């Protein structure tokens, strides 16, 4: 269910962001969303351990 | 939007969320046009806050 939050991105779907914006900006989208993910990754990763 | 270009040459044209090359591939609805005058330096103050 972590997929579908925009974690204060444009949106959530990555090929929308990566279908509808320049590089310059599209970079520190992919940025956010990416550690946005990662952090939910994390905390999922040390839940199971 | 091809003949946007061939009207006038802009000034500013930053585009915001989307990149003023790529609008010509996504699909949305319901655009909003507004038309108004400023005197010049006081175009910047029509931005998002």
């Amino acid at each position: 269910k972590q997929l579908s939050s925009k974690f204060g991105a444009i949106s959530s779907v990555l090929n929308d962001i990566l279908s509808r914006l320049d590089p310059p900006e599209a970079e520190v989208q992919i940025d956010r969303l990416i550690t946005g993910r990662l952090q939910s990754l994390q905390t999922y990763v040390t839940q199971q351990l | 939007y091809s003949v946007l270009y061939n009207f006038a040459p802009f000034f500013a044209f930053k585009c915001y969320g989307v990149s003023p090359t790529k609008l010509n591939d996504l699909c949305f609805t319901n655009v909003y046009a507004d038309s108004f005058v400023i005197r010049g330096n006081e175009v910047s103050q029509i931005a998002p806050g």
